[PDB]
RNA sequence: UAAGUUGGGCACUCUAAGUUGACUGCCGGUGACAAACCGGAGGAAGGUGGGGAUGACGUCAAAUCAUCAUGCCCCUUAUGAUUUGGGCUACACACGUGCUACAAUGGACAAUACAAAGGGCAGCGAAACCGCGAGGUCAAGCAAAUCCCAUAAAGUUGUUCUCAGUUCGGAUUGUAGUCUGCAACUCGACUACAUGAAGCUGGAAUCGCUAGUAAUCGUAGAUCAGCAUGCUACGGUGAAUACGU
RNA sequence: AGAACCUUACCAAAUCUUGACAUCCUUUGACAACUCUAGAGAUAGAGCCUUCCCCUUCGGGGGACAAAGUGACAGGUGGUG
């Protein structure tokens, strides 16, 4: 479950810190599979690589029921007719 | 006084049956049989030794038994009692051979073979 | 061919109780089955107070069938051991199918009613009689 | 393919638990015994060969 | 009903009455019998003045009238409002931890 | 294992078989007024004859020990009579259904006794 | 499978193990070290046709015994080559060794020797049939209670996998008091692989 | 002595290696007198006592070039390959296996008993403390008949639920925590709380079991840094059925 | 007989082409532990250190390689039971 507090990658954090000191940036190329929701990612945007192409998704103010690891299933159409 | 000895080995249960003079009764691990062996009103079989062997003079029993289930332990008492009756005097050896319960039953749980499952059931057949 | 029968019984008076404790021993558990059949013993000795031996003997002497069947159907003479076994199996089947409230009210009602030579036990008895007598056309 | 797996499991790993105990003589990925570092079939092959001093089957 | 919530079976034991509707539940039976003393005295409703003296206080913290309903409603509102990375799998019957659905019968699904 | 053809062969073989067994088997001293019924396999190579005899459990045995010898004559004449290509081998067996059916009528007494 | 190498069942009853050492939980190290010497054996195999080796592990020393096809040059003229083999083994296994070369049984009645012989004969473009006839002839001349050699694969430069067997005498396989020698070999010239399993039954 | 912890012996059991023993080896009968068959005595083992490995010739152009090797054809600045995400597991679905319930022989609560086998050196975590539990923390002994994993469940002793979609039932999701993993989301397991669908023994068809048997209820091992409704091994209760082809 | 990464054979991206790995020739040699930086990581630049350890009669071998050239090549979970 949860260990070492919130789990990060310690290098995407460097990029977000560098781009957050000035006016916030709405473009961030990343992988975002070893990161969790925490208040320092508010107001930014992330392009999570689901496996074919990373797609930007903007951070909202209500990140309690969502995680930035995945925004859409890597199974496109979820392997079903409907 | 004199004390005879017998043993019962069946269903991986060994009872070190020791026979002593007295009214005729048992002490399984220095305890009574009724509550030690759960739902064991079957002591009729356990006292069948007294009803069919050596007239009906009951002989006190002291038993130290470990291993196997409670029913297997109970039947293991019978073998030790029968052995003690045998070694008391050979007169009833033939009668015990003719009264049953003397030939030790080698029937214990056997091995598990591949193909069985949680229920010991062979695999099914390719139906439909 | 061998049967591996068991002689002794906690209640020595009747040896059919061995078959009883064996068949009611479902799901690999013996203690509670023996407990509930003792409860049936007690209640049948209590309701219409009499020794359970007589009522049980009436049940095991009136519900015994003489007509069975072994794409052709033929009546066949029944061996006494198979007849008693089938009777006891039907008794436990009635116990299961009745599905009454208490542990043993169904069992005691079954044995008492079979002793009365009435009820679903004799209904199944006459079903066996008439179903087998319908098959007599293949006897010749 | 596995020709680069034989070295990848031998090359550096990003963290503590990143490897698998593959066979040494064989390259079979799955069904390996960690006590011998050998796959399922290699153990049988050497046991039929009598290399290990362990006792034979049918002892129970 | 009278004690709390919406309706309570009549002439029944308390342990099932408190769990007939959204409420304390019967998994907390050990905790409630350790804290409170109102239990199944007998299978009928024997609610007297001595009864309900402190069981209402013991269960007071468990406000269950529409609390679970509002919690679930806001959760699904966030689900279908915010990006539905879980909402997409909530239509097919998959939990947060996954189900690997293969035998999709007509219970959860249309 | 049975076809209409086997049934016709059985009927027409029964008619001739009863005739021969009671009108041409002289030599066996134990002749018996018999009734018969015959069944065959689908391929007409095997035939079972079922019959009844009058007498004790030594007279049925004498008659059987006589039928056993006479089988050759029966087969010869039967092949000399019928158009069928392959002579089925013949074995003679009592029709136990006669006694079994009679025992089948026996328990009828039990049903009528308890209800009266 | 239907047929399994019988020396697998034979070992542990009448015959000793192929490799022997003291017992401990560190069997992985011992086996992975022994595999290196087993693979190194091929260097002496390719010239002396050594049947097999029994390796022993003393308190801190290693003892081996090879069954060479001829001892004259494996022992050298006066020990001109054993020392370098010992040194190479010491370097490769990171531990010393005590080589004790013993010549295989004087008669070429063993299994692996003749298996390699017929494998090389096939690889040298010689009729497997005539080679087998010579092998069984000298096998019965030398005296053996039972001997069979199977072959499989694309024999005689063909494209069909056929199998042949040429046995002689009483050969009890299901019997356990047999004391047999199962062998194997691989041979080819330009076509796939052609496996041969020679079986020897010497005494009961 | 709480307790085989201690002094004393290996008496019993148990414990591993030699030795008798069930081999037709004796009797009576049957059988062409023979082989053999039946019954018996002795006898634990009576007609090979039981269980397990050993699977003839071969059949399936059965499976494996993906353990490995392997002849040939092809790419060999890609048909080789370093690193990051997933994916083999998606669902209108069907399939077969396996697990869980449809129950009051039952469920729920409380005291209480019987087992063997396997692994263990940095692993097996004695006792104990804390916590809502998972588990957190400290901590004994042990290269093993010493010590641990680890308690056996059903069952015995009393009670309750009283025939309902049930004090049956946990599918479903949500809330807050635990072990391991830097990481538990496609993507581990467990816990405390709530929610409570179907299912009230299942139609034609259909599989399994011949005695310590099924069925049932527990235990251990590997798979693993952690993750078994799968597998193997061990243990407990324990029946009728085969007249007959 | 263990699918979150490694695991995996596929796709996308960052990417090299005697290649990821390994051997044969030579320039030669105990194989680089840790940090800063560009980079999603790889990888790369460096600071730093890997660093004759065994025989060494002074070489050399081997013995690992730090990087390089070389022709083979290696390689295919590419195919064919």
């Amino acid at each position: 479950s949860i260990k070492k507090g919130p789990f990060v990658d310690e290098h995407l954090m460097k990029k977000v810190e560098a781009q957050e000191g000035s006016e916030k940036k709405q473009v961030i190329k990343t992988w975002s599979r070893r990161s969790t929701i925490f208040p320092n990612f508010i107001g930014h945007t992330f392009a999570v690589y689901d496996g074919r192409k990373h797609v930007p998704v903007y951070v909202t103010e209500d990140m309690v029921g969502h995680k930035l690891g995945e925004f859409a299933p890597t199974r496109t159409f979820k392997g079903h007719v409907a | 006084q004199v004390e005879y000895r017998g043993t019962g080995r069946r269903k991986n249960s060994v009872a070190r049956v020791r026979l002593v003079p007295g009214e005729g009764n048992i002490t399984v691990n220095n305890r009574d049989v009724r509550e030690y062996l759960p739902f064991e009103s079957l002591i009729l079989d356990l006292n069948q030794p007294f009803d069919v062997t050596e007239t009906k003079g009951n002989y006190d029993v002291l038993v130290n038994v470990h291993g196997g289930g409670f029913t297997g332990q109970a039947q293991a008492i019978r073998h030790g009692i029968a052995r003690a009756l045998l070694e008391a005097d050979p007169e009833y050896r033939g009668s015990l051979k003719r009264a049953g319960l003397l030939t030790r039953d080698p029937r214990m749980k056997e091995r598990k073979k591949p193909g069985l499952k949680a229920a010991r059931r062979s695999p099914q057949f390719s139906k439909r | 061919v061998p049967k591996r029968d068991v002689l002794p019984d906690p209640i020595h008076n009747s040896k059919l109780v061995t078959k009883l404790i064996n068949k009611i021993m479902l799901d690999g558990k013996r203690g509670t089955a023996q407990r509930i059949l003792y409860s049936a013993f007690d209640l049948v000795e209590q309701r219409s107070g009499r020794d359970a031996l007589e009522v049980f003997e009436e049940a095991i002497n009136n519900i015994m069938p003489v007509l069975e069947v072994k794409n052709y159907q033929v009546p066949v003479e029944v061996r006494p051991e198979r007849r008693t076994t089938l009777g006891l199996r039907w008794l436990v089947n009635y116990a299961r199918l009745r599905g009454e409230k208490t542990m043993e009210d169904r069992l005691a009602n079954e044995i008492l009613d079979a002793a009365n030579n009435t009820g679903g036990a004799v209904k199944k008895r006459e079903d066996t009689h008439k179903m087998a007598e319908a098959n007599k056309a293949f006897a010749h | 393919a596995k020709t680069s797996m034989v070295a990848k499991q031998q090359k550096k790993q990003k963290y503590a638990v990143r490897e698998y105990t593959r066979c040494e003589r064989c390259g079979r990925p799955h069904s390996v015994y960690r006590k011998f570092k050998l796959c399922r079939i290699c153990f049988r092959e050497l046991a039929y060969k009598g290399q290990i001093p362990g006792v034979r089957k049918a002892s129970w | 009903a009278r004690i709390a919530g919406v309706d309570i079976p009549r002439e029944k034991r308390v342990v099932i009455s408190l769990t007939y509707i959204y409420g304390i539940g019967t998994s907390t039976a050990q905790k409630i019998l350790e804290e409170a003393n109102v239990s199944a005295d007998t299978r009928v409703k024997d609610l007297t003045d001595d009864e309900l003296g402190r069981i209402r206080e013991v269960v007071d913290g468990y406000k269950v009238e529409g609390d679970l309903r509002r919690e679930t409603n806001l959760n699904i509102k966030r689900l279908m409002e915010i990006s539905s990375y879980r909402g997409i799998r909530h239509r097919r019957g998959l939990p947060v931890r996954g189900q690997k659905t293969k035998n999709n019968a007509r219970t959860r699904k249309g | 294992m049975s076809s209409m053809r086997a049934e016709r062969v059985g009927e027409q073989m029964k008619k001739e078989l009863m005739d021969i067994i009671n009108n041409k088997v002289k030599d066996p001293r134990v002749g018996f007024i018999t009734i018969t019924d015959v069944v065959l396999t689908n391929d007409l190579s095997q035939a079972k004859v079922f019959l009844t005899v009058l007498g004790n459990d030594k007279e049925v045995e004498n008659t059987f020990k006589a039928l056993d010898k006479a089988k050759g004559f029966i087969k010869s004449e039967l092949g000399s009579r019928m158009r069928l290509r392959i002579m089925p081998e013949l074995m003679y067996e009592y029709d136990q259904s006669i006694e079994y059916g009679n025992k089948i009528e026996r328990m009828i007494q039990d049903l009528h006794k308890q209800d009266r | 499978g239907q047929k399994i190498n019988p020396i697998g069942l034979r070992v542990g009853i009448i015959r000793d193990w192929e490799a022997k050492w003291y017992a401990e939980k560190d069997f992985a190290s011992l086996l992975h070290e022994d595999l290196k010497i087993r693979k190194f054996i091929d260097n002496e195999l390719k010239e002396a046709s050594v049947s097999h080796v029994e390796i022993e592990r003393a308190a801190n020393r290693i003892n081996i015994a090879i069954h060479t096809g001829k001892p004259g040059m494996v022992i050298g003229k006066g020990g001109s080559e054993i020392e370098k083999l010992r040194n190479k083994l010491n370097a490769l296994t990171d531990k010393k060794v005590h080589i004790n070369v013993i010549e295989i049984k004087k008669v070429d009645l063993d299994a692996r020797l003749v298996a390699e012989n017929i494998a090389r004969q096939l690889e040298n473009r010689a009729s497997f049939r005539r080679v087998q006839k010579q092998a069984i002839t000298r096998a019965m001349k030398l005296g053996a209670k039972g001997i069979k050699t199977q072959v499989s694969g694309r024999l005689g430069g063909a494209d069909i996998a056929r199998a042949e067997q040429y046995s002689e005498g009483t050969v009890p396989l299901h019997t356990l008091r047999a004391d047999i020698d199962y062998a194997h070999a691989e041979a080819d010239t330009t076509y796939g692989k052609l496996g041969v399993k020679v079986w020897i039954y010497r005494g009961e």
